[PDB]
């Protein structure tokens, strides 16, 4: 058995009160395009959350308008086809899950939308996922099609190699190196598993100022108005 | 003393406690929201949207 | 011997630390809210100071110093006589209504 | 059961002071540390050792079962 | 609601509490805007502005 | 092109912890190779392997990124 | 003529109930999460309607709905996370106040405390279908588990499994009805919190040490109020850590998967806070018994009153007593990390020991015991 | 008897303001 | 059920290459992670053609 | 009050959840409502004070 | 299901393939029509009787 | 506790163990017949019709 669990990396919003760095952000979503969205899906994000976090309104629009998105029922009677915009979520793959499974090995690709928020270890395990395939050990033996992945629990992932050393050309000019890829797309799942994560975070930073400030006050109140009783004094004069 | 002339002036009537109250949450918000807003982004320094907004 | 231990649990318990002499920490039931009542006038005013000061000092979170603290020596039974009085009429009542 | 109805005392004297003539925060420091400690001297031994043999309990725990998952010579 | 409340006494003590009420209606209204974030009044006021 | 993460893992691999894993590694290997029709895996002692190894890339490596 | 707190039919209860209410002089803090319970009882009713304002209770829906909750709506996610933190804190101010009232000997109070005790009852059967609301993994088949326990019961449990589910499994029936039960049952709570204050207020308060303090009494209003508004503070510090910096900490990733009828979660744990008596559940190898052993870990706070022998109604001056009380404290603590973990060769006996000692305290030893320092204290 | 009583000394509790007998606390009453 | 067969394999009739438990003709599971072989129905094979399920 | 720009999606859901809480509300106000009543008692339909005859 | 796709769709459920649902559905109705007789009544012997006197 | 049985008591009991018991058998009848437990009443002989 045994599960190998995923050691914990020092990513940059792991910090109490760090973000994401939302130019990894801008990284880790084209490597989802490219690569990730051959198979996989993110149905839960549309484009409209992209803008103001990695993307440019404009961007944006160009983005979305670079896929074809289905339309309902056109003045005709059947399904017109036309090109994305802001409110289309992020393209499905495969048409149901049934030919998800008959496409692959069998298997079936999750979505991401929450793939860091329901894998225990979070980004430490995809991360370290994606970057774990090694040759199986001597007396193991997977079948064709099975690859073999220590962190995947029963180490007998149906996933091809999805990052090898310069699989895609990052725009800004950042080396294509497999674990900047990996890091990339890592931070941007984790985003998409949590939107709110700056702010979150931003609001805590807030409750830990003004309760430091109220707890004291209160209780300096409290004590304030009890210190009556604690400074009482009593005697006792019987006859 | 200091504290003196404050309660004498704008704290022994509780209509003007509460007025003082109200005019200092003015401010208070003001100043909170950007002090706060200030350190985090000087903790976050890069990372942000709003740093890396002029790229593009 | 076993006043070694009976002392042990006295110094243990705790409510010596607070002037109280055993008789003060009883759980008031029917009977025993009869006990208080038959007390003589001197002894339940003593034990309602007594019980006062216990009650300041646990809002206080204090004790007495060392030396008021209630020695087992000189632990005075004053509800015992009263108390068991009131189980022993109890106990002819209830033999009564058998 | 309100103020009036509660008990019967008598020759019990009690003095006190306003709230805003002494001090909320009178020697802080000074007299609750040595509380504090003295507080906590009370209770530990009766405290703490059955939560030091929760905790002996739930390590041998860890290990006796990733040990049961480990292999065995064959 | 009648004759009864009209009276010397009445509008003398009316002249006593105007000045709390009447700034205790300034307390609602200061409140009233800061809740509402009501940029109508805001907006010309000094370093609060500066949010919008 | 060259990856940092092959580089750390290397260096890494130079460890002591990795060093007895990996001996216990080709240990294990030989130990099933040789037995023709046995039925263990040297899954265990790879997991204890990479588990040293990567305990400690994890200190290195996203300094380089 | 008169004043009005003390005239207006209104406000005689709130005033008699808040205000004027004679407290005990000497209350700590372990009598403040009794507000704490109730401030938070609010907050799962605040936060809780605005979940139900954005909320499709439907198989297809569900998790869609909890989605776009915590990711389309202006600030949903706080709401969200600030309600299950806010249960799970529920819970443990629930926990510690009955310790409290085991410690200083308030099951005295009879009334109040069976009336607790149905508060208990109805609180994790709220907490139950709240967790089966959000249509995860871990949602759907930790709810046909405790569902299927049910069917231990002899004769009518299969016909009572299929009416609870609704149908024949877990489904659009099982899971519209769980909606409209969490709905209404948390205003059952609030009527018998009442009754709960109702009972307590004719009885007034169990200071610590233990004895009456009808003597020591002091005004509610400028005391406690403002301890029970730190006290609120203090709690809201915690869930606001709790929600701010780590909201998913007391719960299990697996939930996030949509709830699929086709692939068992590698565990079925159910939430932190049942673990309790799920471990016990598990202990029992029969599944009657197990049942029976299951509900019994939570009525056997009735039989409290009753095994209670000691002379002194406080766990304030009984040290062995006191060592027993936090060997029991320590069981729980036992039981929650055992319900935690599988079902395994080292976790199998513990749990078996530790029912069997947690039983074993609050029938046997702590009784035993109290007749021991009875005996010392030469009485 | 009544002029045997007397207020027990509180000077340890006291704000720095009021704490001699020989001011007036109504001079620091606005302060405190 | 992870990458499986569809009513083949080494094993006779099914059988599940992925993790041990390897099914059998009739389901049953060989040795592994696996908590049981393939789920089984309440049949109710009362006449022919019928067969009833659940 | 919408949720949105029209009666929509938010609309149906907010209102199905004001629904549902609302009437335990009427609940309480019913409460107080008698316990108003309690302190004067029924006004007879001759109006008159009837207690010498309650 | 207060969703604008299955509201209505539900609501034909519940009168059509639940068991004694359509008695539930137009009890619910009908009972609020009888509800608002009653208030309407009861607001009229109000008006009348001079309850509102308290 | 030992304030129960003795003399009164156990007359006492006597005295209301019909009322009781046949209370009781109000109660067997009642669940039966909400219940509509077919068991019981497959042996009575005018409601057999109902199955
Ligand atoms: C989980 C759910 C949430 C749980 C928390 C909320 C519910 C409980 C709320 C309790 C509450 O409101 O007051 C409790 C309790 C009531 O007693 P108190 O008002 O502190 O007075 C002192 C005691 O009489 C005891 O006095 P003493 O003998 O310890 O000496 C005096 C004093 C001085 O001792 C200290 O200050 C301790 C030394 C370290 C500081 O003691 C304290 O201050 C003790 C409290 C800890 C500080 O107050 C506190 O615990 C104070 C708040 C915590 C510290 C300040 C944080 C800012
Ligand atoms: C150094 C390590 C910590 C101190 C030593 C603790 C220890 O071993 O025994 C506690 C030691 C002995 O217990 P104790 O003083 O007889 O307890 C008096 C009251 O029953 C319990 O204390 P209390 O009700 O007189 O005063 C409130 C107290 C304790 O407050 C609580 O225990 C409730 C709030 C805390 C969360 C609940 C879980 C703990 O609060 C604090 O001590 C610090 C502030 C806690 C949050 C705000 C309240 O007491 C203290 O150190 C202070 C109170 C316990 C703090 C924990
Ligand atoms: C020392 O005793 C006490 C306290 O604090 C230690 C208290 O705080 C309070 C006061 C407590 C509360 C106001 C909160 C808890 C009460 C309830 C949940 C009962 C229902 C009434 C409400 C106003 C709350 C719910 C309201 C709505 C849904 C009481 C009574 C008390 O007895
Ligand atoms: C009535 C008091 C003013 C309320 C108000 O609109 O405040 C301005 C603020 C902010 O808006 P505003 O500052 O643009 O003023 C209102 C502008 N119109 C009329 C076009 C909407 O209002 C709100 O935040 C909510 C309005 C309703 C409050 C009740
Ligand atoms: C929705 C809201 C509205 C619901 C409907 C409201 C309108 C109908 C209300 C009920 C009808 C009136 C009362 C009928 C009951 C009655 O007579 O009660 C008083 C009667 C008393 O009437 P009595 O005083 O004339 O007769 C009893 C006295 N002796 C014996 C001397 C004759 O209550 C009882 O008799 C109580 C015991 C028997 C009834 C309870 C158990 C019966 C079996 C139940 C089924 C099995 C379980
Ligand atoms: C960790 C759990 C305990 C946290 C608080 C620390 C503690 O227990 O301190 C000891 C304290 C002593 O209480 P006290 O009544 O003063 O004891 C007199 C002894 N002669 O103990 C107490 O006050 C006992 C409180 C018991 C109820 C709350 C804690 C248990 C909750 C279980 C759920
Ligand atoms: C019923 C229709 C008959 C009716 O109301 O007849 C009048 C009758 C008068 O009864 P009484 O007041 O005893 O007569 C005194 C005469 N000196 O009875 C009454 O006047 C009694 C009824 C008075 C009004 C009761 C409230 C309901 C009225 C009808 C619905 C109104 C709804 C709209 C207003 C609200
Ligand atoms: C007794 C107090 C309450 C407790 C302990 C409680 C507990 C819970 C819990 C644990 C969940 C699961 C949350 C999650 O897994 O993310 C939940 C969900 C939910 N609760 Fe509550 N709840 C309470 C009161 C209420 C009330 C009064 C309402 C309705 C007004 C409500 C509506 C909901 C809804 C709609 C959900 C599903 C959305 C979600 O998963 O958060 N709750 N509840
Ligand atoms: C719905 C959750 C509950 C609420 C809102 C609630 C409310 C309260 C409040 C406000 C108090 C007074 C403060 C205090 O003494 O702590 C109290 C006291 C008490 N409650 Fe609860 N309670 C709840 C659950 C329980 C439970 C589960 C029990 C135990 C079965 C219980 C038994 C008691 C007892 C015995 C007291 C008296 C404590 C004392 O004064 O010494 N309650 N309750
Ligand atoms: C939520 C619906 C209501 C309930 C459950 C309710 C409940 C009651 C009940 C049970 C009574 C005593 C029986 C009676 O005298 O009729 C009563 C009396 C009364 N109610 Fe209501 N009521 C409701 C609505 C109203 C309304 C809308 C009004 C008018 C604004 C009103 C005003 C009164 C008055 C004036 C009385 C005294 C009648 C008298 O003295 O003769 N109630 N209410
Ligand atoms: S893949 Fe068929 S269950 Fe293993």
């Amino acid at each position: 058995d045994l599960e190998l669990h995923a050691p914990s990396y020092p990513w940059s919003h792991r910090g109490l009160l760090s973000s994401l760095d939302h130019t990894s952000i801008r990284r880790g979503f084209q490597v989802y395009k490219q690569v990730c969205s051959s198979c996989h899906s993110m149905d839960y994000v549309a484009y409209r959350h992209l803008v103001g976090v990695c993307y440019t309104e404009e961007e944006a629009k160009a983005l979305a308008e670079e896929v074809e998105v289905q339309d309902g029922p056109n003045e005709d009677g059947e399904m017109f086809m036309r090109p994305g915009k802001l409110s289309d979520y992020f393209p499905k793959p495969y048409p149901n899950p049934e030919a998800a499974r008959a496409a692959n090995n069998g298997a079936l690709p999750p979505d991401l939308s929450y793939i860091v928020r329901a894998r225990h270890g979070g980004e430490d395990y995809v991360f370290s996922l994606l970057t774990g395939y090694c040759e199986p050990p001597t007396g193991v033996s997977l079948r064709e099609g099975l690859y073999f992945n220590p962190y995947f629990p029963g180490q007998a992932i149906a996933m091809a190699p999805p990052i090898y050393n310069e699989v895609l050309e990052f725009d800004d000019g950042t080396p294509a190196t497999m674990s900047q890829v990996a890091k990339d797309v890592c931070t941007f799942l984790r985003w998409a598993s949590e939107p709110e994560h700056d702010h979150r975070k931003r609001m805590g930073l807030k409750m830990l100022m003004m309760m430091g400030l109220l707890l004291p006050l209160v209780y300096a109140m409290k004590r304030h108005k009890w210190s009556v009783l604690k400074s009482r004094k009593l005697a006792y004069r019987p006859p | 003393t200091l504290t003196a002339r404050l309660y004498s002036l704008l704290f022994r009537r509780t209509s003007t406690f509460a007025l003082t109250i109200a005019v200092g949450a003015l401010f208070f918000e003001r100043a909170f929201d950007q002090g706060a807003d200030a350190i985090y982004e000087h903790i976050n320094q890069g990372k942000l949207w709003k740093h890396i907004k002029h790229k593009y | 011997w076993l006043e070694g231990i009976r002392k042990w649990y006295y110094n243990a318990a705790g409510f010596n630390k607070l002037g109280l002499m055993r008789d003060d920490t009883i759980y008031e039931d029917d009977d025993v809210k009869e006990a208080i009542r038959r007390l003589p006038e001197n002894l339940y005013n003593d034990r309602v100071f007594r019980i006062k000061r216990a009650l300041d000092l646990t809002m206080r979170q204090q004790i007495l110093p060392k030396e008021q603290w209630t020695k087992y020596e000189e632990d005075k039974f004053y509800l015992e006589p009263y108390l068991k009085e009131v189980i022993r009429e109890r106990k002819e009542r209830e033999e009564w209504a058998k | 059961r309100e103020f009036g109805h509660l008990t019967r005392m008598r020759h019990v004297i009690t003095y006190s002071l306003s709230p805003f003539e002494q001090r909320a925060f009178p020697h802080y420091f000074t007299k609750g540390i040595p509380n504090v400690l003295r507080r906590t001297r009370a209770c530990i031994l009766r405290v703490a050792p059955p939560f030091v043999v929760f905790y002996l309990v739930y390590t041998w725990g860890t290990q006796e079962f990733e040990k049961s998952k480990r292999k065995n010579p064959a | 609601m009648l004759s009864r409340f009209l009276g010397p006494r009445y509008r003398e003590l009316a002249r006593n509490w105007i000045p709390t009420a009447s700034m205790w209606g300034a307390v609602g209204a200061v409140g009233l805007v800061w809740a509402t974030d009501w940029r109508l009044i805001l907006d010309w006021v000094p370093y609060i502005n500066g949010k919008f | 092109l060259v990856d940092p993460l092959t580089t750390v893992r290397e260096q890494c691999e130079q460890i002591e912890k990795c060093i007895k894993a990996r001996e216990r590694l080709e240990l294990c290997d030989q130990r099933v190779s040789s037995r023709s029709q046995t039925e263990e895996d040297c899954t265990e002692e790879l997991f204890d392997f990479l588990h040293a190894r990567d305990h400690c890339v994890a200190h290195k490596l996203f300094n380089s990124l | 003529m008169t004043n009005i707190r003390k005239s207006h039919p209104l406000m005689k209860i709130i005033n008699n109930a808040f205000i004027d209410l004679p407290a005990p002089s000497n209350i700590s803090s372990w009598w403040n999460f009794g507000s704490l319970l109730g401030i938070c009882l609010i907050l799962q009713i605040l936060t809780g309607l605005f979940l139900a304002m954005h909320y499709t209770s439907d198989t297809t829906t569900a998790f869609s709905s909890v989605t776009h909750i915590c990711r389309d709506v202006n600030y949903g996610w706080v709401i969200r996370y600030l309600h299950a933190n806010g249960a799970s804190m529920f819970f443990i101010c629930l926990f510690i106040h009955v310790g409290r009232g085991l410690y200083y000997g308030s099951y005295m109070f009879l009334e109040t405390w069976n009336i607790g005790v149905v508060l208990l009852f109805t609180v994790m059967a709220t907490a139950f279908m709240g967790y089966v609301l959000p249509w995860g993994q871990m949602s759907f088949w930790g709810a046909t588990v405790i569902t299927n326990l049910l069917s231990a019961i002899p004769y009518i449990g299969t016909d009572l499994v299929e009416w609870i589910w609704g149908g024949f499994s877990v489904d659009k029936a099982t899971l519209t009805r769980f909606f409209a039960f969490h709905f209404i049952l948390p205003f059952i709570i609030t009527a018998l919190a009442a009754v709960h204050l109702l009972f307590l207020h004719e009885t007034g308060s169990n200071n610590p040490t233990g004895i009456s303090s009808d003597m020591d009494k002091i005004p509610f209003h400028p005391y406690y109020t403002i301890k029970d508004i730190l006290g609120a503070l203090f709690m809201m510090l915690i869930l606001l850590i709790l929600v701010l910096f780590s909201p998913d900490l007391l719960g299990d990733p697996d939930n996030y998967t949509p709830a699929n009828p086709l692939n068992t979660p590698p565990h079925i744990k159910p939430e932190w806070y049942f673990l309790f008596a799920y471990a016990i559940l598990r202990s029992i190898p029969n599944k009657l018994g197990g049942v029976l052993a299951l509900v019994a870990s939570i009525l056997i706070l009735i039989l409290m009153p009753m095994l209670h022998t000691s002379k002194q109604r406080s766990m304030m001056f009984r040290p062995l007593s006191q060592c027993l009380f936090w060997m029991l404290v320590a069981d729980l603590i036992t039981l929650t990390w055992i319900g935690g973990q599988p079902v395994e060769h080292p976790f199998i006996i513990i749990g078996q020991l530790a029912s069997i000692l947690y039983f074993l305290i609050i029938l046997v030893l702590m009784p035993i015991t109290s007749i021991i320092e009875n005996n010392l204290l030469k009485w | 008897s009544h002029t045997d009583i007397r207020v027990p000394d509180f000077s340890d509790y006291r704000r720095a303001e009021v704490l001699d007998s020989t001011k007036s606390s109504k001079e620091s009453s606005d302060a405190r | 059920g992870c990458v499986p067969i569809a009513n083949a394999g080494d094993f006779g009739g099914y059988y599940c290459p992925c993790h041990g438990s390897h099914y059998d003709a009739s389901g049953r599971i060989r040795k592994g992670p696996a908590p049981l072989n393939l789920e089984v129905p309440t049949y109710e094979f009362t006449s022919d053609d019928l067969v009833i399920v659940g």
